[PDB]
């Protein structure tokens, strides 16, 4: 295994060099995403504010429907 | 004795790789931030 230590270290340093090269690649993805955002707009103002209200009213509707089904079965 | 030196060198280069990976991870947030605007109604 002693003869493989320098070779393993050199391969490891080559992997580090490959990672350093990969570092530069993400700028291309960033530029492509910038181009996409130039192609497509859209904006958001009050989605999160009304999402909680929608969830609350949906839960209320679900509870009301469950109660309605239970009461219908009881009535029958 | 040489095995201990090899282990120390391997640990050092592993720490260097971990630092390189941490540096790589930094740009992921900037990459992902742009996608958020794409799909809303």
């Amino acid at each position: 295994k002693s003869q493989e230590w320098p070779g393993k270290l050199e391969k490891m340093k080559s992997e580090c060099e490959l990672k350093e090269e990969e570092i530069k690649a993400l700028q291309s993805n960033i530029s492509e995403l910038h181009k996409i955002l130039r192609k497509k707009g859209i904006s958001t103002e009050q989605f999160e504010l009304q999402n909680q209200e929608r969830e609350k009213l949906t839960r209320e509707l679900d509870k009301i429907n469950i109660q309605s089904d239970k009461l219908t079965s009881s009535i029958k | 004795i040489d095995y201990n030196d090899y282990k120390i060198s391997k640990q050092s280069i592993f720490k260097d790789l971990e630092a390189l990976s941490f540096q790589i991870v930094e740009l992921e947030s900037n990459r992902d931030k742009l996608i958020k605007i794409s799909n809303t109604d």
